[PDB]
């Protein structure tokens, strides 16, 4: 399974990290962390498909990577329409996909 | 006998891109041609850092260098199935992004460096200069004047590597008729055309040209001459033109195409951004003067102005060419199908392909005047004439055994308003000339 | 603008046969993989199957295999996937998908243009 | 100033393979060796049909060409396993069989094709013609008059590639006492004597050798001899002599071995049937007559006849050969050994052995006399001589500098009845010998 | 008509490593440089017996020759994983171990291997030997004094192979501006000094050296000096010095690594045991003796004496070059990626490391003295001087055409005490002068 | 399965053509398909074992390629010996031989 | 003149044992496969089964696979079929036939030499 | 001297649950396999199951898959044998030993000093 | 399985050959012979691991290689401390270990 964080807050133009760990082992390049969000009654927008690769029409605002044998995603400089949910998802076995937990991101 | 004494320059702390006068006043009843010494220095390039998956950084010449995404070709834009992309050393060693100071750019010199160096020389006594040349002139002189035989050791006065030789042991060969053991050899060479992390300190020996200075009959009386208003002025060559950086990192692609048989495909592309490169000064840089105790047949040659100028990504080793170039291009890969179920096997059922991470580039000269018209007032000369006749032909029945045949087509050989009658035509001629032998 | 609409959603019996559509727009069907991924209320994601391009592979996951059949219609550009043996858990949001092939191509890599999704309860 | 003067032949009509006459009359007080220019035409040759998969059409120089089934060897009659058979392109595209015009036969140039030009040529003042001489005498003057530096830009004159070397940038080494970086070097060269579907019109500056017309001194005054009477007549050599067909189209053969290592073998064999080529002229073939204004060392060599005979395979390429000679073929092959199950990993369970389309050809050349014998009337000259003696140290110690040492073992020095001790007698010893020099 | 008349040694039986003398009393009114024939015989090796998988039999030269057993590394101390060993022909062929009398050791011939033969010649008449030389005079005087031109014929004299090159058919190019056809061209080589079972015998025809006899008219009569008292002294080569043997086994290694890409390398190593080696004879060793009828510019070159040492592995080939080498290594490999899933797609599934059974030997010459000083009590001569001048740009501007440019660093020109400030201080420092030219 | 035709028939010194089908794909030369002919109270004859390639001893008569996504096979100046069938094979799956129907081809 | 020979067919009850034995001449039995192919009353052939060189290696179909025995005797030159369970749809025309191995090698792509054949009926 | 120590081999009743431990002194047991052979009585050896370097893949035989579960323990270097379904052909002579990876890695192929053994009987 | 022979004697000072067979196959290197030796009440020493291999500590009078499609252990210079068994074990298959019955040597 996959561990995430229940819930986060974040105080407006301040920096944000979230992270994405396993059950058990550890997470490199060969795990392919994937980063989403959803808007409420939105359909879903890919943010990071691979570690650190994003595709076009997303703020650059948005990063990511692999810290502590963790996926962390990091935001700087967050607006006040981040009022949304993200998650974690990770690719193991050889046709495995496992989605993990979401976080509501609150800005004061 | 003779023994040949050294001299220093009066001017002090000599620098690249910058004009150096010199003495020689008086030393020598008789004296000849010379010989410069010049001890260079390191040539440690700057430390860069490794891009980002998603960075389109702006790279040198104009031309954009670009670290493309998983999933998309080498453009940002257009996606592309089953591409993937890592960063390697030119070498084969990985390389991990986004790290500081995480590789060094190469560094090469230009085709014969010390051919380079002297970019204009004045020969001149109290004013009213005696003699001037430049780099084109000595080019012309190396490529017909000097034999053949006494070459290798001249191509290490100028800096330029020279080949060595090796075997492969023995191999089983058949023979045809109407078994045997043979060797394989082959070729290879270091030095300073070789791109390489440091290089070591070069030893320019330069030879210096001149009419009177070719015979020991021929020269000049020093008590004649006023002995103390001789002044030798060269101007040194830039920093940016000796020396020349190579790509330190490489975009490796890898690739997967289905389909019956899977096929495996790896190329590569380097990324090449200009770092800045260490000050090399020049030390030690004495002139050993030999000191000793006591119309015609005419060189012509054309080059594109596109050879010398910065524009061109090749300028290092295409300054010396007569004519312009192209550059051919054979990729080598590694082929190799493997069958797995040992039943249908119609077809390979997967592939590789392999390829080696820089190149082997030919560069293939072509002659750019069709047809040659030296139309004299005086004199009509030669009109209507081909190439061929004043590059080969003219060389190989006349000259002599002090002359070699040319090479290049660019160069050639009459027996000044000068015409041409090409079809690459871009304002880009530019004609040297030698007449006095 | 493309978009992509799922159909086939509501109120079922347990133990019934559903059929869910996913129709969309503004870019070629053809070339395009199509996902089908679950969303438990209160829970994670999860993946259920893969059509391929012209339908001529398919794969599905180990708790659903056996009981849902995914298909594929390139003239009108539909995706079908018809679901039976109802019950309880089936109760989720699910979310039709579009896919490239970047690393790994058979279950997906990039996972571009979500669907907004349906909700479908017993 | 000197200018050289041109003149048309009067017969008019040039065609390959017939005499032709050309006057020459009196244009020039002095004259010395002529120089003629020929400019050939296109080659490209005639379309063909693929052939059908069990054909076994007659092919060349009697020897059949087939297309094997599948599932047998190259013969139709021996069963071979796991044998299956594809048409390609020698560059490795495929080809459809059995489809109306899908493919053409490659063309190119014999050896030095400017030198079979003249077959022969003949001399003549109003009859009792005064020189005579062919392409035999040329060859041997060419191995041993000319020398070794002035030879690139002869080797353009008579339409003859000529190697350019490439480089494949930094590669890392060991160096063993009690790291580095070095390049590699590889030689490529393009040109008539490569195949190619079109070839470009070439230029041929043939050269004219005369006893006279080596040394200005030495040339005959034109007031004394008869101007209007000079005739020089030339043999054209035939049409099927210069150019020449490679195969375009292959066999591609591949295989399949059971066993614990599961070999899959590829191999090829050409599919050669001579087409039709189409008809080369001679246009623009001036001769640029240059005008100006005012016992001893013997040479012989030894061909075999073979080497001109028509039915040998290679005899564009061995004409100039003295001895005979044989072809060694070093076919390379890329292993490449693969295990899946890593669970026994003592053998491998899978290898290919891909081989190369076309292989590489050694011209091996050996002596074909053993002992030499010149037994004369008047004078017993050298009787039971080795002809390492004749051929290497005669030339060595003897000559000075206009000479060069041979690299052919048929031709030799000796400072007319000659005999022969040879082991390969077949009648086909062929002696060509010149002494004025 | 002049005719060379031969010569036989009055002593009979001649041996390899001793001394013989030869008359030459009195044929010839005036005699000049002289030649003598040497022929060579068969130089098969002693059969041997295959070694047990736990034998660890001493080797050759100290070094210890090990077969490991299965699991360990080269050395029978360390575990290493997945290490399977097998024994090898060098050409690849299987060789079964623990059988009596199952392979054979090649012979090759060291370089020059006519040069060796006359270590020592003495030429005398009657007591008060008038001339001495040895091989190292004879190596000095080659690499200065022959012609490049002159070259090819004389390795033949000397049993030295020569190169041949051959081509591999037409390749497609890409040409880039701001498609074509060429061919590759390739160079390899058979001889003495190519390692075979069995060595066809050898034709050696020594070239003898002398002061006297350089020019024709500088040679001295015979009836003024003693004719009967002449006799002419030479030191044959040991046996051991010639011909050498090259492994005729191979240890090949096969490994498997774990992890996602499956790796297997394969490497090899020589198991080389010191043979017995046939009697080569020296039969048909006349002196064709060439009978007709009627301060200055110095040499010298530097030696370690590890080149002539017996310790040295590659002394065969070590002993005429000037200056301490070391030798580069190239290993090629056959990578070739492989995958079976057609899924994940990211990392070759299984990878392969062939790599060929001999290396690619380079023998890089570097200088051994980095500073000269010549200081003479009469004269001072040359201090402080760098190797790189009297290296190359003395022998470029003096001497004229016969001198031929130096390729190791080793030897110089300098227009007696001698001595040196080199950093590689061994004791090992030989010099070899020449000052008669 | 494989559709091939119910029957056929042919005049004397005439010329005809058989085609042999799949029931949704089309024919490849990775289909290797092969042709025989079956005499009453006769052995088989190998004809046509690739698209176009035959054994010895049958005569030069016969054909047989791929065209239409068809298997054909043409018979040129039959003679009034062929009373006689003709089926159609094919090669499916990867260990996947399928044979087809039989016509009793008639001569007038 | 190569033959071969195929024995053992005959009425026989629904659930019993049969033998089928192929016997050749002519040709060299050590170096060829055997295959056996059913031909079914008014319908098309089907291959059943396939025996190596040496008998090492073996494969049958999808509807007789459990039910047929095949193996070889290169003693003297016998091909054994042994076949268990009869039901009515074994009636039919049994033909044992030699193969070649081109491109594809076990199934049999060349087939040549085909027998005369037995008929089978329940 | 390196030792190797068996230990939980006693009288049981079959049909019970038994534990092998064994233990290993003198030597890494980080970067060693551990596999058990059991010897009848009056019969011979047999291999019965192999744990990798670090438990991340097992294998065991074909007569007693599902009643074995092999385990390791490397930070007080312990190989753990959990034995279920117990009955009377399990009275044998059990040995933990030590292997190597040549030519063959997984099975075992040099097998190094095998442990003095443990006797269990029913 | 192996056949191997039930028991042996051997008078001191001489040489005795064991062999190890196959039910119906021959064996080759593939096969991967190995020779044990099981003292009473001491744990079995390796002896012979591949065909010709021995492990360090053994003592240089023991052999084995194969010989008559069997696999041989020949012992020369045999002390008065043999008195144990000897067995035999093969590798088949992919991952299929075998071991053989054992002699009881006996030394006069």
């Amino acid at each position: 399974t996959v561990i995430h964080e229940p819930a986060m807050s974040l105080s407006p133009g301040g920096t944000d990290t979230l992270t994405c760990a396993f059950s058990s082992g550890s997470i490199t390049n060969n795990n392919y962390p994937s980063w989403f969000q959803q808007t409420p009654r939105q359909p879903p927008r890919l943010l990071i498909y691979n570690t650190n690769n994003r595709p076009t029409g997303v703020p650059s605002r948005f990063s990511g990577a692999i810290s502590g044998n963790k996926a962390a995603l990091t935001i700087t400089g967050a607006q006040a329409n981040d009022e949304a949910d993200y998650f974690c998802t990770l690719y193991i076995s050889i046709a495995d996909v496992i989605f993990g937990g979401g976080t509501h991101l609150t800005v004061l | 006998g003779f023994e040949y004494n050294k001299v220093r320059p009066h001017t002090g702390t000599p620098t690249l891109g910058n004009k150096l006068t010199f003495g020689i006043p008086q030393y020598g009843d008789f004296f000849h041609d010379m010989v410069g010494h010049h001890i260079l220095g390191a040539c440690h390039s700057s430390w860069q850092d490794a891009p980002i998956q998603g960075t389109s950084q702006m790279g040198a010449h104009g031309q954009l260098q670009t670290f493309p995404r998983n999933g998309y070709d080498w453009d940002n834009q257009t996606p592309l199935e089953g591409a993937v992309y890592t960063l390697v050393d030119p070498f084969g060693r990985p390389i991990v992004p986004g790290t500081k100071n995480a590789y060094r750019n190469l560094v090469y010199y230009c085709e014969y460096p010390g051919e380079r160096l002297y970019e204009n020389v004045r020969f001149d006594v109290n004013g009213n200069s005696l003699d001037e040349y430049s780099s084109d002139v000595t080019t012309l002189v190396r490529k017909f004047c000097i034999p053949g035989d006494k070459m290798t050791g001249y191509k290490h006065l100028v800096g330029q590597e020279v080949s060595v030789e090796g075997t492969s042991g023995p191999l089983l060969c058949n023979i045809h008729d109407l078994l045997d053991i043979r060797r394989n050899v082959h070729y290879s060479c270091n030095g300073p055309q070789t791109p390489k992390y440091y290089q070591p300190p070069l030893a320019l020996w330069i030879k210096l040209r001149f009419w009177f200075n070719e015979n020991v009959n021929l020269a000049i009386p020093s008590v004649s001459i006023p002995f103390g208003e001789r002044f030798i002025t060269i101007k040194l060559a830039s920093q940016k033109d000796l020396v020349n950086e190579f790509p330190g990192l490489f975009v490796r692609q890898s690739r997967f195409i289905a389909g019956r048989p899977s096929r495996r495909n790896i190329r590569f592309k380097p990324w090449f951004i200009p770092g800045v490169i260490n000050e090399i000064s020049l030390t030690n840089n004495e002139l050993y003067i030999n000191n000793l105790f006591v119309i015609e047949y005419m060189f012509i040659g054309l080059k594109p102005t596109w050879n010398i100028s910065d524009q061109n990504p090749h300028q290092h080793r295409d300054w010396h060419k007569f004519g312009h170039v192209v550059n051919a291009i054979m990729q080598p890969t590694h082929h190799a199908e493997i069958s797995f179920q040992d039943r249908d096997t119609a077809l390979p059922d997967a592939c590789s392909s392999i390829s080696d991470i820089s190149p082997v580039t030919y560069p293939i000269t072509l002659p750019i005047i069709k047809n040659i018209s030296v139309t004299a007032h005086g004199i009509n000369l030669i009109d209507k004439f081909p190439s061929k006749f004043c590059s080969s032909y003219i060389p190989f029945h006349y000259g002599g055994n002090a002359i070699k045949t040319p090479d290049d087509p660019g160069a050639m050989m009459i027996t000044f308003y000068i015409s041409w009658d090409t079809d690459y035509v871009g304002s880009i001629t530019t004609a040297d000339l030698v007449v006095s032998a | 603008q493309e978009k992509l609409v799922e159909s086939g959603g509501g109120l079922v019996q347990p133990g019934g046969s559903l059929i869910l559509s996913c129709v969309g727009s503004g870019f070629t069907f053809i070339t395009y993989e199509i996902n089908w991924v679950r969303q438990a209320p209160g829970k994670g994601l999860e993946w259920l199957a893969v059509v391929s391009k012209i339908g001529d592979r398919t794969y599905y996951a180990h708790s659903v295999r056996g009981r849902l059949t995914i298909s594929r219609d390139n003239s009108q550009n539909t995706a079908y996937l018809q679901m039976n043996s109802l019950r309880t858990e089936d109760t989720a949001r699910y979310y039709c998908v579009r896919a490239w092939c970047a690393t790994t191509c058979l279950p997906g890599d990039i996972m571009d243009l979500w669907g907004p999704g349906v909700g479908v309860i017993v």
